[PDB]
């Protein structure tokens, strides 16, 4: 949900999936 | 069984996988590199021999007088390590080289030769621990990871015009010399770039290699034979050519039906070697060779020229039939070279060389000589170009050659093959290399870089020798006059003394010492800058597996450019990193070890470290996860080729010390990997309650400990030295005797911490080889101990652990278990000034008697007297003159008769804020300066102590050797009683009847007198080094160094951290009464914060706690049975049960050793708790922890109830408690707090200094000015940048007002602004100010 | 100026000026000496080169200082850049009456106060302490008060309490992203060398107690003491200016 | 394609941990080098803005800008109250029934 | 950055970027700077024209040039 | 774009996008040009009075605008990312000051950042 | 061309290259004006002597920021030459009292000649940690009197 970027959530990769 | 150190205290190991390969010597990299650098190699291979054979011989300009190199030698160091530290000089070795000078007189062929060995510079020597001493500090030369030489094919895709078209380029990167680029063009043309300079179409170089247009076309495109024989032009046919292209007319195949895979095979049966085609198609083809008419001699068609019907008729009417054409395929074999030949102006060799020359040196008209010489130097001279072993190997391997060892210079075949490879990549068959592939990154360690620097120093003097060998004379001179040690040693001196990769060895931690020498930096010379490297090169590459730790690295701007070396990683023969693996032969995992490099591992398929390898050496699962192409996936149990050696082969030595590393996040794992090496040794050393087993592999491999050379029995134990009586089977035949070890006691380290060695064995104890005799800093019986065991409980406490703050009990600070002993070196320097030489006299003006009470007659602080900040350690007075007094002060001079002094005050006073105790005072007196009282006292003390230690060592060896003498003198011949009657010197005179024992007696007497002579010479040398006048800087009289020992406790503000990346600062030491306790009444040591666990992943700190509790509970048991003093039976049985916990663990403990005594001692050292070894990725699981908690009469959930000490009512919701390993980092608050009201100021610009260093004024940057501007705070900002920093008048005005109770500022002009006005006016610029 | 010990320390400007003077003098000498053109033209170009390197070095050839591959810094380089004069000196300076230390929690504080170590308070407020000690007859002259505060006499501690009372101090976090990076608090004398910070303000500073360090500044003028109470006070700034939401909120 | 079957409590095996470090690095590295560029951005911002100060009580213009809720797609990203609160109306808002105040 | 490149005060512009070019151009122009602003005021160490500085500058400037 | 922080830097710098969209200059049915010479030709056709305006476009760029349809000023004949200069010139000051804020607020909305449009508006004004 | 042929030998003595070639051209002119073509010798030798002198003495004059008497540079060069030659003799380096023996000068002056040779260090010299801080920063101003003393005054 928020560019992390380690894993994706919905639209982008994220810090926490 | 177990080695002695283990039987002293056994660490219970968890983990099923048995370790096959033993932990390698962690310092093998540096030591092996330097051993390579100094060892004499009789070939051009690595070493000083290579550096000499490179530049030598040095032959004059056509004079035929070459200065040959014979060999080199390395003499003994002028000073040892200890004296090089005390004196501050580099620890190096004199380098003697044997040179030859030959002259060939034209009565011909007479050959004159002269030979002598001349000294050319000194090379520093590496210590036994892999460090150097450049200027009295142990330093480290970090290994460098740079771009390997050879050919590299880069895509440069994308950004090239946004057209979508992807160009290609090849880059030949030598080890020493210019680079060679072969790039493409958006129009499908080929261009060649000698250095990053101009483009220069490719063919230009082929013509410089003497290749005509005909040959150039013949070397790339396939000849196609087209002739008009008998009519209706035929085509000599390979049926495969037609395969790719579209059809044009009727053969088989009619017009318009493009050739298909059907007709290709249809052409084979009938064996069609001939087909005729219409005339128009040929018009779209090129001609390979020149064709001239045979009678007129004029040329019909040149090379690389198009073909038309009219030109075809020209050549047909001339009688020409054979026509060579180029096999140009738009799809597979492009016209690349031909399309380039049209952009090439030079059609010959000399013109191409001229073009290259003018591209290199423009504005200088070229000639044959200059151009030829420049080209041959560019790429074909051993002196200017080398493509050394690594470069040549990777060059031939990338080009798919066979011989991996060729010449160091490029050849025509090399260039042509590289161009063919680039064109093939352009054709679709090929691969572009990865710049970040670990197969393309080499490692240059200390030895190789030192070799390169010494070679640089050797080349800079080559011009001088060439000069003196051409303009020089005959035998009048020898091979010494043209040599100079300064230029040779300049490069080496600069490299070792001040280099990006030369940095002070990281002390204050043995783990830090071991992890610093295993560093691999991408920065420095030959590397890239932090601002020069992109984001991609810093990421973790799939080839980092088993070579570099993906975790261990700094989290600052150097991310990815510093990473550490894995546990089992190694350097292969050339330059690369290889990791160990085990071969899988039939269905079994062998114990063979294959060291595979990156590219090597690329082809095979290796199994996974964590898998069902056990047992009986047969893969269990039908599908096992593996990696073959750098990709991870389930592969067949049948296809396994290799397997990992251990589960910890992917991490570094620092990351392997992290228990439960599998339960921690990578980010926090890196944080912990660094903070763990940031830990300073505590006062008492304390073994980790929960370890990984690697502690022994670090505390031993690091030189901080003391390990026995030869086994035997301890003869003498002392806090200073240890004398070991070696065994009869481990001793040498000729000499003594015993092994003597001199421990280091309270010596200052690099980080001002304290390093000390404490004996861990008592009198008359058996000791094998490899057993630790004395523990160093942060070591417990051979196990690395970076911190302390603390009883931790996870619960908030009145916000005293709000963010990350740490609530510590008052007992912890009571017991001094986190206290740290630091040592500071501060020196007073008396040097000559204009007003005259300074003085160290104790007579100081403007001082009281209470201050000078602590100084000797010479004015130096007494040894052992403890002092605090402000106290004078070394009284000194610098001569100052022309004192002038305000008449108000002359009035005082007249009234009280207190006359002024003609000397100022510079004194070695204790730094403000620290209070220690003087443990050492050294005095260096220049030559010619008369020795004062304190100097002579210390000199006599040094002499006496030196002779004392020397004679004591001599007597130890003497007694051992005389016992040997008795040994051989009482056998064969018997003397017992009488033998101990006469003195022992008579033993030496006696002789025996039977030889082979008289020979032993001769050996012993020879070695005895030899040791006597050695002792005498060493004592004389030490006396000379003492009495001899010290060598000091140019203009300094004396230098008095004072060493203070400061015992620093733990107070609020000091940083604390664990091994899992958890950090914090102590809020306050809470009294024991207010500390929460359990039902048994035992308080808690530290109160962490639970909220820190869920935000980070960092789960290890939980498990390490739980298991810790278990590992502690056992101790209680073993204490109880020892406090209840039952017997060895209960101890033995219970400890067996403890050592036999879990399922499928490899432990060998049966209490057979010394049944009643060894078990008693084992339990005596286990009352504090049983240490537990937890492998990196094989650590104990939850169930085993639950079992160990059950045995310890402790809850399964690992949670108990706690009572607040202030109220007494229990806390609801049981609180997790246990034992965690806590590290005290070097970020103490005593070294951080500082304040300043009014200090000194900078000279050019009046602003408070940033030093030195606590009294520097805080920095108020533009961001703080913006913060002051956001609020409307005009007076604050103005006084910030006017009264407090600049405004030389405003400072004094404001200070006087403040002292008068008036708080008002008279702001003036900032001095920096007037300086700016002066600087601007220093140009043709005129900047002024207007009215007022 | 002499750099002690021993060796002298000069400015590259001096080397550039030396070159310019040498070349102008050689040109004069040759003029009087009546030399041919080529020589004097080479000398004119050398003089132009020296002048241009003295004004703005690097645009042409980057003359170098002796004994180094480092170029000598010219005049123009002493003005432009983040380093140099404008950014590094005029817009920002090191400042007196300031300190630095590690921050830690004391929750017992009110939102308007923070715990300040006594050791730092003594040094920072030194002039105030001197003046106050001399005012109450406790010290004959200023030197006597200096020696008293140097001796750590008990009587001075009370005096400290008198001078710190109701005297705001500016606390600053190393990185200053927005104005809330600097806020004023009411000093609360504490032992030890650690600075006590209020938890509610940690969100504004973006500061954790993982080892972060903060600096302190003592306002001198009465106007600054008022600006640290009506404008930059911790309690006068609660909700952020970027958005109405309060930046002072319970955290964990 | 090969996800992390394990949860932090069970413990990771070497392969999955190595896979995780890939995403871990870009995260750590992105913060460090961004620190340098964010400073440049905010510095340019302060440079383009400094001298602008509130100098007058009122300008006397009805121009303003039309504030409408950011209704993107199906629902609203930010209501109108939040984009209007704290500011001043350019002209008299009438009740939905036209001509009122 | 481009809008910041253009400013009445040449001192303010020469502080932020391109000191050489800004100063040369302002030199040939014979331009003049009354500082009328924040950065140039902190450069010479004066009350910035804002907040308290605004209250002081208002009274001081009211009596000036009039 | 990247986007993120570099995107914010791009928006405040008014940097021309890679493949810009072009905008109609005045109302009226659009008109085509001579032929593909280099790129193409496009003839503006104002309806009533002054109708000499013109421009040239590449035929490689696809078209979206209708042929015989009326198209007002500031319309997308070609899909693509818009530039601040074009919006300002063909729509007005308020349109561009709204575009800047609405676009630079998306990157801050993605991340949990909330800032009132007022500061972005003052920057746009400057 | 002979002037450059001579000047290229001396290049690195804290003096730029064109300075050397010009100071050599001066001696070349002085040689031209004082040459008898009748002596039969080749002009190369005389021009060489004059240019060599005009370059070496010019170095002595204009190299060091602190100018040193011309004969003192000669003395320094002689001392350095002797200490260079004695390297392979003493093994590492010569005892200081020996140079007073090998040299004509008594010993007490040798230490002064070595204490004099110290050259200035650029204030722009980078400092520890290879950071932006330079030697021109750590220099305080000691002429100033601290305000703590002016208040007492
Ligand atoms: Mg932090």
């Amino acid at each position: 949900g928020t560019p992390g970027f380690q894993t994706p959530d919905a639209r982008v990769i994220s810090r926490f999936g | 069984v177990y080695s002695y150190t283990e039987k002293k205290r056994i660490r219970k190991d968890f983990g099923k996988r048995p370790q096959v390969l033993d932990v390698p010597y962690l310092l093998s990299i540096q030591l092996d590199s330097f051993q390579k650098f100094i060892e004499q190699d009789p070939e051009g291979q690595y070493g000083l021999e290579a550096a000499f054979r490179s530049v030598f011989p040095i032959q004059s300009y056509s004079g035929n007088s070459e200065l040959q190199y014979v060999s080199y030698r390395l003499g003994e160091p002028v000073f040892d390590v200890q004296e090089c530290q005390i004196r501050g000089v580099t620890y190096s070795a004199p380098l003697r080289v044997k040179l030859r000078l030959v002259i060939y007189e034209r009565e011909g062929t007479v050959k004159d030769i002269k030979e002598q060995e001349v000294y050319m510079g000194e090379i520093p020597l590496m210590t036994d621990n892999g460090t150097f001493v450049i200027n009295g500090t142990e330093r480290v030369i970090v290994s460098q990871l740079h771009r390997s030489p050879g050919v590299f094919f880069d895509s440069d895709k994308g950004k090239t015009h946004s057209s979508g078209k992807v160009l290609y380029n090849a880059r030949i990167i030598p080890y020493r010399g210019s680079w060679l680029d072969f790039e493409f063009d958006p129009k499908d043309n080929l261009f060649v770039r000698i250095d990053r300079r101009r483009k220069l179409p490719a063919t230009i170089i082929l013509r410089a290699l003497n290749y005509t247009t005909e040959q150039i076309l013949d070397l790339f495109f396939e000849k196609v034979i087209f002739e008009i024989r008998d009519n209706k032009l035929q085509m000599e046919l390979v049926p495969e050519r037609l395969r790719g292209e579209t059809a044009s007319f009727d053969i088989y195949v009619e017009k318009g039906r493009r050739i298909t895979a059907r007709h290709i095979r249809q052409l084979e049966k009938d064996d069609v070697k001939l087909i005729e085609v219409p005339v128009e198609y040929i018009a779209g083809k090129v001609v390979a060779k020149d064709y001239i008419d045979e009678s007129t001699g004029e040329l019909i068609c040149a090379a690389n020229m198009e073909l038309s019907l009219d030109l075809l008729a020209k050549l047909s009417q001339s009688g020409h039939k054979r026509i060579e054409t180029l096999f140009t395929n738009d799809l597979d074999h492009g016209p690349y070279i031909s399309e380039t030949l049209r952009v090439d102006p030079t059609n010959d060799r000399l013109s191409a060389l001229v073009e290259i020359y003018r591209m290199m040196r423009p504005g200088e008209p070229p000639t044959r000589e200059a151009a030829e010489s420049l080209f041959e130097n560019l790429f074909f001279s051993e002196d200017r170009y080398d493509l050394s072993a690594v470069g040549r190997m990777k060059f031939n391997r990338s080009l798919l050659r066979e011989e991996i060892e060729g010449s160091g210079i490029l050849s025509k075949d090399d260039i042509i093959d590289v161009m063919k490879k680039l064109i093939d990549i352009r054709n679709g068959k090929g691969e572009v290399d990865d710049i970040d592939h670990l197969g393309n990154r080499r490692i240059r360690s200390v030895g190789e870089m030192a070799e390169n620097q010494f070679r640089v120093g050797l080349v800079r003097v080559e011009r001088a020798v060439k000069e003196r060998l051409s303009l020089g004379d005959l035998d009048t001179l020898m091979p010494q006059d043209m040599i100079n040690a300064k230029p040779i040693s300049a490069a080496v001196k600069e490299f070792f003394g001040s280099s990006q990769l030369s940095q002070f060895m990281d002390q204050n931690n043995p783990l830090s010492e071991i992890t610093h020498k295993r560093r691999i930096s991408a920065l420095g010379p030959g590397g890239l800058t932090r601002e020069r490297a992109g984001f991609e090169v810093r990421d973790v590459h799939p080839t980092h597996y088993g070579r570099v730790c993906p975790i261990e690295t700094p989290e600052g701007p150097n991310i990815g450019l510093i990473n550490s070396l894995s546990v089992y990683a190694q350097t292969n023969e050339y330059g690369f990193l290889e990791t160990p693996y085990r071969k899988v032969t039939d269905g079994v995992v062998t114990d063979e070890i294959h060291y595979l490099s990156a590219i090597e591992e690329g082809n095979y398929v290796i199994a996974q470290a964590n898998s069902n390898l056990d047992e009986e050496g047969h893969f269990v699962e039908d599908l096992v996860t593996c990696r073959s192409k750098g990709e991870s996936s389930l592969f067949s149990r049948d296809q396994v080729d290799y397997m990992d050696v251990s589960t910890q082969q992917v991490v570094s030595v620092g990351a392997s010390l992290i228990p439960f590393l599998e339960h921690d996040d990578a980010n926090r794992a890196l944080m912990g990997a660094n903070m763990q090496r940031q830990a300073v040794p505590t006062l008492r050393a304390d073994k980790p309650l929960v370890g990984t087993g690697m502690e022994r592999a670090v505390a031993v491999d690091s030189g901080v400990t003391a390990v026995a050379k030869r086994g035997g029995v301890v003869q003498y134990v002392d806090a200073s030295r240890i004398v070991i009586k070696v065994n009869e089977d481990e001793m040498y035949p000729g000499e003594a005797g015993i092994d003597i070890y001199n421990l280091t006691k309270y010596t200052r380290s690099n980080q001002n911490t304290c390093i000390n060695q404490m004996p861990c064995v008592s009198l008359g104890e058996p000791v094998e080889r490899g057993d630790v005799l004395a523990d160093g800093p942060s070591t417990d019986l051979g196990e690395l101990a970076l911190g302390q065991n603390m009883r931790v409980a996870f619960m908030p406490w009145n916000g005293y652990n709000f963010e990350d703050s740490i609530l510590v009990s008052e007992r912890v600070v009571q017991e001094d278990r986190f206290t740290t002993i630091h040592i500071q070196e501060l020196a007073c320097v008396s040097r000559d000034t204009k007003l005259g030489p300074e003085e160290i006299t104790a007579d100081i003006p403007n001082v009281g008697e209470a201050a000078l009470s602590k100084l000797d007659e010479s004015g130096i602080v007494y040894i052992g007297a403890e002092v605090t900040g402000g106290d004078i350690l070394v009284g000194k007075v610098t001569p100052k003159g022309e004192t002038q007094l305000t008449p108000e002060e002359k009035l005082l001079r007249a009234i009280f008769g207190e006359k002024a002094s003609d000397v100022k005050d510079s004194s070695l006073r204790v730094p403000n804020g620290v209070s220690g105790t003087v443990i050492d005072v050294q005095v260096f007196t220049r030559d010619g300066v008369e020795k004062d009282k304190r100097a002579l006292e210390i000199e006599e003390m040094q002499l006496k102590q030196a002779k004392k230690d020397l004679s004591e060592e001599l007597q130890i060896l003497e007694a051992g050797l005389f016992s040997r003498i008795r040994a051989v003198l009482v056998a064969g011949g018997v003397e017992a009683e009488k033998l101990d009657k006469l003195p022992r010197d008579r033993w030496l005179e006696l002789g025996l009847t039977d030889e082979e024992k008289q020979n032993q007696l001769e050996q012993l007497a020879e070695q005895y007198d030899e040791l006597k002579h050695e002792f005498e010479k060493k004592l004389e040398a030490k006396r000379r080094k003492i009495t001899q006048g010290d060598d000091l800087a140019p203009g300094v009289l004396k230098i008095v160094k004072v060493y203070l020992a400061v015992k620093r406790r733990i107070q609020p503000g000091d940083k604390m951290a664990g091994r899992h990346g958890n950090k914090g600062v102590i809020s306050k030491i809470n009294p024991i009464e207010d500390m929460p306790y359990d039902e048994n009444g035992t308080p808690v040591d530290i109160v962490l914060n639970p909220l820190g666990v869920p935000s980070r992943m960092n789960i290890g700190q939980i498990l390490e706690t739980h298991l810790g509790m278990a590992a502690k509970g056992i101790g209680d048991k073993i204490n109880a049975m020892l406090k209840q003093q039952q017997e060895v039976a209960k101890l033995r049985e219970f400890i067996q049960r403890a050592y036999d916990l879990g399922a499928d663990v490899r432990q060998k403990v049966d209490l057979s050793t010394f049944s009643d005594e060894e078990v008693m001692r084992l339990a005596e050292n286990l009352r504090k708790g049983m240490p537990i070894a937890t492998p990196v990725f094989d650590g104990a699981k939850e169930a085993e922890i639950k079992e160990l908690l059950k045995l310890g009469d402790l809850p399964t959930s690992g949670q108990i109830r706690l009572y607040d000490g202030r109220t007494g009512e229990q806390f609801e919701r049981p609180v997790t408690v246990g034992y965690m390993y806590m590290l005290k980092l070097n970020h103490l608050v005593d070294d951080k707090m500082h304040a300043r009201s009014t200090g000194s100021y900078s000279l050019v610009t009046q602003q408070p200094l940033g030093g030195k260093a606590q009294f520097g004024g805080q920095r108020f940057g533009e961001m703080e000015v913006w913060a002051l501007e956001a609020y409307g705070a005009a007076y604050t900002l103005q006084e910030m940048l006017t009264v407090k920093s600049d405004d030389v008048n405003g400072r004094t005005k404001m200070y006087k007002n403040i002292v008068d109770g008036n708080h008002q500022m008279e702001p003036g002009m900032p001095e920096s602004f007037n300086v700016l006005l002066k600087e601007i006016r220093s140009l043709g610029i005129n900047i002024e100010l207007e009215d007022e | 100026v002499p750099l002690d010990g021993g060796r002298f320390a000069t400015s590259d400007l001096n080397d550039l000026y030396r070159r310019v003077i040498n070349r102008n003098n050689r040109l004069k000498r040759l003029l009087d000496l009546a030399a041919p053109d080529i020589i004097v033209r080479n000398e004119k170009r050398m003089l132009q080169e020296a002048v241009d390197a003295l004004l703005d070095n690097g645009r042409r050839g980057r003359a170098i200082t002796g004994s180094n591959k480092r170029p000598l810094k010219s005049l123009a380089d002493m003005i432009k850049g983040k380093q140099g004069r404008f950014r590094q000196n005029l817009l920002g300076k090191r400042v007196d009456y300031s300190g630095r230390s590690v921050i830690t929690v004391g929750p017992y504080l009110r939102l308007h106060q923070c715990g300040l170590p006594k050791k730092m308070a003594l040094e920072l407020f030194k002039p105030f302490i001197y003046g106050k000690l001399e005012l109450r007859g406790l010290a004959t002259t200023i030197k006597a008060a200096k020696k008293m505060v140097e001796r750590e006499e008990a009587v001075v501690w009370d005096i400290l309490d008198e001078v710190i009372r109701e005297h705001p101090v500016l606390l600053n976090r190393a990185p200053t992203l927005h104005r809330l990076g600097i806020q004023a608090f009411e000093p609360v004398l504490i032992e030890g060398k650690a600075i006590q910070l209020h938890p509610l303000v940690c969100a504004a500073y973006n500061a954790d107690f993982d080892g972060d360090q903060m600096a302190v500044h003592v306002p001198l003028t009465l106007e600054a003491q008022l600006e640290a109470r009506a404008l930059m006070m911790s309690t006068n700034n609660i909700l952020s200016p970027a958005n109405g939401e309060p930046i002072i909120v319970p955290s964990q | 394609e090969t996800p992390i079957t394990a949860n932090f409590r069970e413990g990771l095996n070497v392969l999955q941990y190595f896979i995780s470090t890939h995403g871990a690095r870009k995260g750590l590295a992105d913060t460090a080098l961004k620190t340098a560029n964010s400073g440049y951005l905010t510095r340019r911002l302060v440079d383009v803005a400094q001298d602008l100060v509130v100098t007058e009580d009122d300008c006397g213009t009805h121009e303003g800008i039309m504030m409408t809720p950011v209704i993107e797609g199906g629902d609203v990203k930010e209501p109108l109250r939040d984009r209007v609160l704290g500011r001043v109306t350019a002209e008299d808002v009438l009740k939905p029934g036209t001509a009122d105040i | 950055t481009k809008a910041s490149l253009a400013t009445e005060s040449f001192i303010s512009a020469a502080s932020f970027q391109e000191t050489t070019r800004v100063l040369t151009e302002a030199a040939v122009a014979g331009k003049r700077d009354e500082l009328r602003g924040l950065k140039e005021n902190v450069i010479v160490g004066r009350l910035i024209p804002a907040g308290t500085g605004y209250a002081y500058h208002q009274d001081r400037m009211r009596r000036r040039a009039a | 774009i990247t986007g993120g922080l570099p995107r914010v830097a791009d928006l405040f710098e008014a940097r021309r996008p890679k493949e810009p969209a072009i905008l109609a200059e005045i109302s009226g049915i659009v008109s085509f040009g001579k032929e593909t010479k280099g790129k193409r030709r496009l003839v503006i056709t104002p309806v009533d009075g002054s109708d000499p305006y013109e421009e040239m476009i590449p035929k490689w760029r696809q078209l979206n605008v209708f042929e015989g349809e009326r198209v007002e000023r500031g319309d997308v004949i070609s899909d693509g990312p818009e530039a601040p200069h074009d919006i300002l010139r063909l729509r007005g000051v308020h349109a561009v000051t709204r575009y800047i804020v609405n676009e630079v607020q998306d990157v801050y909305r993605l991340q949990g950042v909330k800032i009132n449009d007022k500061h972005i508006e003052v920057i746009v004004r400057q | 061309r002979l002037v450059i042929s001579i000047a290229k030998k001396y290049t690195n003595r804290g003096l730029q290259f064109l300075d050397l070639i010009q100071e050599g051209n001066i001696g070349l002119m002085k040689a031209v004006d004082k040459f008898e073509y009748r002596r039969g010798y080749k002009f190369s030798t005389y021009a060489t002597w004059w240019i060599r002198q005009a370059i070496t003495r010019s170095i002595a004059d204009q190299a060091r920021t602190i100018r040193i008497p011309v004969h003192m540079i000669e003395t320094i060069n002689k001392l350095n030459r002797i200490s260079r030659q004695m390297l392979q003799e003493m093994g590492r380096e010569p005892t200081p009292e020996e140079l007073a023996e090998r040299m004509l000068m008594p010993e007490d002056k040798i230490r002064k000649v070595l204490k004099i040779a110290k050259e200035p260090i650029s204030m722009e010299t980078p400092i520890g940690d290879d950071e932006d801080s330079h030697l021109g920063d750590f220099i305080e101003d000691t002429t100033l009197e601290l305000p703590l003393d002016s208040a007492t005054t």
